[PDB]
This record gives C-alpha cells, structure tokens and sequence, in this order.
C-alpha cells in the first residue's frame, strides 16, 4: 500500500528514493548521480522485467539510515516477488554495474537530510 | 502511535521506544517470589534475601510463561509506563525458537496484555539490518546462549543456523573458576555480579592464544587492578584472556562443543556455495559477550585459516552491537511500511 511500492519497477528505467526520517521518498529526476554522504539510498533498475536493487550508503549516513535502506531493499524485493537481485553499494566502492547506471559518473555531496534518530 | 520494542534477553530485557537509537530501559530476566506476588529484575536482586530466584528464559526460549508474563508486565507497567493495550509491539525471538513458542507469547500478547498489533522478529536479522545489510552471517553471543545465523537477502537460512555451546554467563562461572589459583572464592550469586563486571572490564582475546601465555609469563604487565565493593583491591593477570578463549576452545570449559571461529564455518558450509562469499565477507557480531577487545582480529585469523584461501574474510563489530538487536527493531518499528508487518489483535481473534 505505500505509495512508492506502487510505482516500483513498473517501466524500464532507473528509480531512486533516498531513505528520509523512517520513510522512501523520490530522489528528484535532476539530482540523480550526486548522492549526499550523509545519507543513504534506494535504487531501483528495470530492464525489459529483470530487476535490480542496490542500496547506496554514504561515509556519514547515520545507522537509522542504512538501517532502513536495507530493510526498504528487502520489502521492495518481496514485493517484486523476490525477483530483484539485491546489491549493497558503499561511497567509493560502488559496483562497475551500480557506476554505470548513470552517465556523468557517481559523484558526492556535502550533507543529507537530518537522521530520525 | 509509536511501537514499543522489546528485546526478550536470556540474561537482560532491552525496551524502549521505535525511533531511538538506544534501549531506554534495560534489566536482569530474573523473576523472585517469596521463598515462604513477584519482583522482577534489579528490585528482585536487591531482595534475594527473601526471595527465590529464576531465569524464566535463560538460554533464549522462555520456560516459565506465568514468569515471563511478569517479566512483560514489569517492562511496559514499571520501566516504560506504557499502556500495551494502546501500542503496536514488536518483540524479540531467538533463532530457532519453535513455533509453539511464538504461538504461546502471541497469545499471552493478544489475550492478556490486550496489545492491538504485534510483530515477532528474529534477534540476529535485526542485528544484521542495523549494520547496514540484507546479506550476512551474524554472530550473536549473548548471556545464555549464542548463535550464528546465515542470512541472504533479508531472510534467515534455517538450516544453517547453528548454536555456539556457551555464552557470557559461562564465561563469567569460568572467569570465577580460575579465580581460585590466585585464592579467590566468588561463589554467591551476588559475587557471580562482581566477576561479571571484572571480565567485563579487565578481559580480552588474545590474538594468538599460546604466545600471549608465553609473553604474559615474561613479566608482570599483564596484571591489572579492580576495585571491589568494599573497597579492596584485586589483582588479574592471564586470567583476563584465558576467560574468554573458552569462546574458542569450550575444552576450557568441560564442553565437546565447537569453538565460534568452528561453528561460523560449519554454519556458513551449511549454505549454498554460490552464496558463501557473501555470508564470509559478512561476519557481523552482535551482543554483549562479542564486546571484548581483540575479538575482531582474532576471529578473522582463525576463520582464515579454516575457509578456503579464495574467500574474502571480513568481520564487522559495529561499536553498539551490545543493543544492536534492539536497535534493529527500533529501526523496523519506525518504518512507514510497518503498519503493513504487523498482525491485529481483531485478526489474530478471530482467525
Ligand atoms: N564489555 C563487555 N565485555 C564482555 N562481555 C560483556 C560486555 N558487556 C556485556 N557483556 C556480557 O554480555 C552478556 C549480555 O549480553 P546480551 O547481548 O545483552 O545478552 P542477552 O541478549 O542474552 O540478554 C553478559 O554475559 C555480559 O556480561
Ligand atoms: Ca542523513
Ligand atoms: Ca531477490
Ligand atoms: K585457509
Ligand atoms: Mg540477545
């Protein structure tokens, strides 16, 4: 019933929330790429469906934070019916596959949205 | 409304509030009744004088539910102050805690304390989503019992987890034991406290067992002093590693059982080799009696030397992993999906 699972992987593309205060909320479209290394995130790739999740966690995230994230990308994967191969992505040691999702490159940025802890 | 979480510890319950970062309330899993109504926890400890005293859940699997009923009243009525009957709750359960058990504390939830939605959750996946991942293997050693528990991307591989044959409170009886070389006699359940906080405090790992023995022997740098209650002053020396290298060698202790470098790979062979890099790049300790210096080191030694040369061997020992069960379910708990988790009591009434 959340309303992000019901977009979840509906259309080929790429689809990022970032965790924020025990919640998934949509990364905005113009900022995908830059990934803040206070926080930690959600990514969605559809190919036409093959699915995969990956879960980005910056240097200074705090643990509510990659908590949820892992969390999220297990409720998600259920909810695609397991089919999604899940992928944990640390700043700075993301996968070819993870860096390849974005054509400008990964790149970081100084802060992020404030912990719920 | 906010859940409440509550850790059911063989030795301490953990409760609190989802969205902190910390249990808010910790206490012993002792109930006492008198020896000719029940007190639980410290206040219990604090009477034993006239009180008998028991562990209703003393290696991970509740065995007294009338006990464990006024462990759960004493959590939400004396230390939260909270109404169960007006929150969502999410509880605790070892791995590999029967069925009938859940089933048993689902009710005494449901019928006796009137809580409207609950959700049980495994000890060690809470552990492993609080350190940041779906895939692991989580070593949870804690005071009455430990386990090591394979998990692929967020579920528990049941046939693969293994229990460890000793725990903290084995390590405390054995610390107690070895005391007596040097004159000791801690015997009462009161004195079983004080060596509880000497190995919590003057103990270590050793990295390499037998050449700590030999350097310890060459001068008198390993001794350390501890304070006593009354003010005297005791003195440890190998006593301070020999202790918890039972975790590694239960011989130490008079138990056949396999050492936690031996069980986490017995455990992590008991799953598919296709996921195994996973779970050996993984090792994720949790609970208090991994709280002891140099655990980390030593155990990545000793699983290297037992995993094939090709794996990547990586322990994680995240610096609150004492409350990291705990602070995994306070984190779920939280979530806006949880309201999706739970069961309702007007389900679980009628189904
Ligand atoms: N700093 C420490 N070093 C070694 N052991 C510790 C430390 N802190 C706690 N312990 C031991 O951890 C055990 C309690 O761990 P915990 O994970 O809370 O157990 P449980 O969940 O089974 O109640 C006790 O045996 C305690 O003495
Ligand atoms: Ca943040
Ligand atoms: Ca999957
Ligand atoms: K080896
Ligand atoms: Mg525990």
């Amino acid at each position: 019933e959340h309303p992000e699972f019901l977009k979840a992987g509906k259309e080929p593309g790429l689809q990022i929330w970032r965790v924020e205060k025990f919640d998934l909320v949509p990364v905005p479209p113009n900022l995908y790429g830059d990934f803040f290394t206070g926080d930690a995130y959600v990514i969605l790739k559809t190919v036409q469906l093959q699915y995969d999740l990956h879960y980005w966690l910056g240097n200074e995230c705090s643990q509510d934070e990659s908590g949820a994230a892992a969390i999220f990308t297990v409720q998600l994967d259920d909810y695609l019916n397991g089919r999604a191969v899940q992928h944990r992505e640390v700043q700075g040691f993301e996968s070819s596959t993870f860096s390849g999702y974005f054509k400008s490159g990964l790149k970081y940025k100084k802060g992020g949205v404030a912990s719920g802890f | 409304v906010q859940a409440l979480v509550v850790d059911n510890g063989s030795g301490n319950v953990k409760a609190g509030v989802a969205g902190d970062d910390a249990p808010r309330s910790v206490f012993p899993s002792i109930v006492g009744r008198p020896k000719n109504d029940a007190y639980v926890g410290d206040e219990a400890q604090t009477k034993r004088g006239i009180l008998t005293l028991k562990y209703p859940i003393e290696h991970g699997i509740v065995t007294n539910w009338d006990d464990m009923e006024k462990i759960w009243h004493h959590t939400f009525y004396n230390e939260l102050r909270a109404a169960p009957e007006e929150h969502p709750v999410l509880l605790t359960e070892a791995p590999l805690n029967p069925k009938g058990n859940r089933e048993r504390m689902t009710q005494i939830m449901f019928e006796s304390f009137n809580v409207p939605a609950m959700y049980v959750a495994i000890q060690a996946v809470l552990s492993l989503y609080s350190s940041g991942r779906t895939t692991g293997i989580v070593l949870d050693s804690g005071d009455g019992v430990s386990h090591t528990v394979p998990i692929y991307e967020g579920y528990a591989l049941p046939h693969a987890i293994m229990r460890l044959d000793l725990a903290g409170r084995d390590l405390t009886e054995y610390l107690m034991k070895i005391l007596h070389e040097r004159g000791y006699g801690f015997s009462t359940s009161a004195e079983k406290e004080i060596v509880r906080d000497i190995k919590e405090k003057l103990c270590y790992i050793a990295l390499n067992f037998d050449e700590e023995m030999k350097t310890s022997e060459q001068s008198s740098d390993i001794e350390k002093s501890y304070e006593l209650p009354d003010g005297n002053i005791i003195t440890v020396g190998n006593e301070r590693f020999r202790c918890p290298e039972a975790l590694f060698q239960p011989s130490f202790l008079g138990k056949e059982a396999a050492g936690i470098h031996t069980t986490t790979f017995n455990s992590i062979k008991k799953c598919d080799v296709d996921i195994r890099k996973d779970l050996y790049g993984n090792i994720v300790l949790s609970g208090g009696t991994t709280m002891y210096e140099g655990i980390g080191e030593r155990l990545t030694r000793d699983i290297t030397t037992l995993a094939p040369s090709t794996m990547k061997i990586k322990v994680v020992a995240p610096p609150e992993r004492k409350y990291s069960v705990w602070i995994g379910g306070s984190i779920l708990s939280s979530l806006s999906t949880f309201q999706q988790m739970w069961i309702t009591k007007e389900e679980y009434d009628e189904s």
